[PDB]
């Protein structure tokens, strides 16, 4: 019966060198620090007219998180983690309407290790206009979410795939998406 | 907004 | 490629009871999908998880200075936190837009899925019921539930089985801390 719950999620992942710090308030990202950039990243511009955050204290954080994984790493003999595939759904933000500005979402969950690629495909070919992406959201289960986002306009002569690749799954997933 | 800082972990 | 992944993950988890008088902070490290060692407020230590976990459990409650700050960390950190971002989080509020359409174009007394599309909104606590001629609709409701867009929005598509018969009006009906009275919109059955 909680009304609210603030989690700093951090992760370190070997081999790959990558790591992500960010804040997450009943689900959503309120911000992450830009670990190539070293700069706080808000999920919302106006978050930062009005808070603030050292980014420089994360990537400290993050240089710890990296000690402890390889101190695990090796106190578990080297067990490596178990790959858990990723439930892909595609939807739109609103009812389509013919063409009306829309957005697509690809919706990735419950999987690990937080390492996917992702690719928005219009009639089998990648685009990249416009779209964003949120950071690896952290679960009660400690497998991830994420989303992917393609701003577009709603026509009947368009389809639409979100590509998702990950080491869980035997070969690429496309979720698909046209208007009916 | 303020960071809990992480802890090394103990080495053996 | 095929190499062995090795995952670490730390997370500091504020939960807030009855606004800020009840919080409890949640420490936590997890070592692929498994947490190993934890600090709980409401136990005033760390405690191993797993047995991998025991070493750093004996040597961090070892030393006073870190027990002291992490006991009262849900007022440094969690009712800190809570309070300098309170405004655009806790109370955060915006308004459904609410649309309904048939799910296809079927003639009278056939059956159908009215859909009632909520969308755009936070925070994530609705009610969306349904009517006919002012009655509530408790059977035949299909919903997706909430639907978390990753934006700082949710939507949820309530959908009613219907046989609509001439004359009929079906209103869904959304209650959401946004208004101060449920909004209401209706779809009338073809007069025929």
């Amino acid at each position: 019966k909680e009304e609210h719950v603030i989690i700093q999620a951090e992760f370190y992942l070997n081999p790959d060198q990558s790591g992500e710090f960010m804040f997450d308030f009943d689900g959503d990202e309120i911000f992450h620090v830009d670990m190539a950039k070293k700069e706080t990243v808000w999920r919302l511009e106006e978050f930062g007219r009005f808070a603030s955050f050292e980014a420089q204290g994360a990537l400290a954080n993050i240089a710890c998180d990296k000690a402890n994984l390889e101190i695990m790493t090796k106190r578990s003999n080297y067990t490596p983690i178990t790959n858990v595939p990723p439930e892909v759904t595609v939807l739109t933000n609103s009812p389509v309407e013919l063409r009306e500005p829309n957005v697509l979402i690809c919706f990735i969950d419950k999987f690990t290790p937080p390492v996917v690629n992702v690719t928005w495909l219009r009639n089998g070919k990648p685009v990249t206009t416009g779209v964003s992406e949120t950071v690896f959201l952290p679960r009660e289960d400690h497998l991830f979410r994420k989303f992917h986002y393609l701003p577009f306009l709603p026509s009947t002569e368009d389809v639409y795939d979100c590509r998702v690749e990950h080491w869980g799954l035997d070969e690429p997933l496309l979720k698909h998406w046209e208007f009916d | 907004v303020v960071k809990q800082n992480c802890l090394k972990l103990a080495t053996k | 490629d095929t190499r062995p992944r090795f995952l670490w993950q730390l997370k500091f988890e504020c939960h807030f009871f009855n606004g800020t008088e009840r919080v409890r902070l949640l420490e936590r490290s997890i070592y692929n999908q498994e947490e190993s060692v934890r600090f709980d407020s409401d136990v005033g230590e760390y405690r191993a998880v797993t047995e991998l976990g025991r070493p750093d459990a004996e040597y961090w409650n070892s030393q006073k200075d870190l027990l002291e700050q992490r006991r009262a960390a849900v007022d440094t950190y969690c009712r800190h936190n809570y309070g300098v971002g309170e405004s655009f989080t806790v109370q955060r509020r915006v308004e459904p837009k609410v649309t309904v359409y048939p799910s296809k174009t079927q003639p009278l007394q056939h059956h159908n899925l009215l859909v009632c599309s909520v969308s755009g909104f936070y925070p994530g606590s609705i009610e969306v019921r349904w009517f006919r001629n002012g009655q509530e609709e408790k059977a035949g409701v299909v919903s997706t539930g909430l639907i978390q867009n990753g934006d700082w929005t949710f939507q949820t598509l309530v959908m009613l089985e219907t046989v609509p018969r001439s004359g009929e009006v079906y209103t869904c009906q959304v209650e959401h801390p946004s208004v101060t009275s449920p909004l209401t919109v209706e779809w009338r059955a073809r007069s025929e």
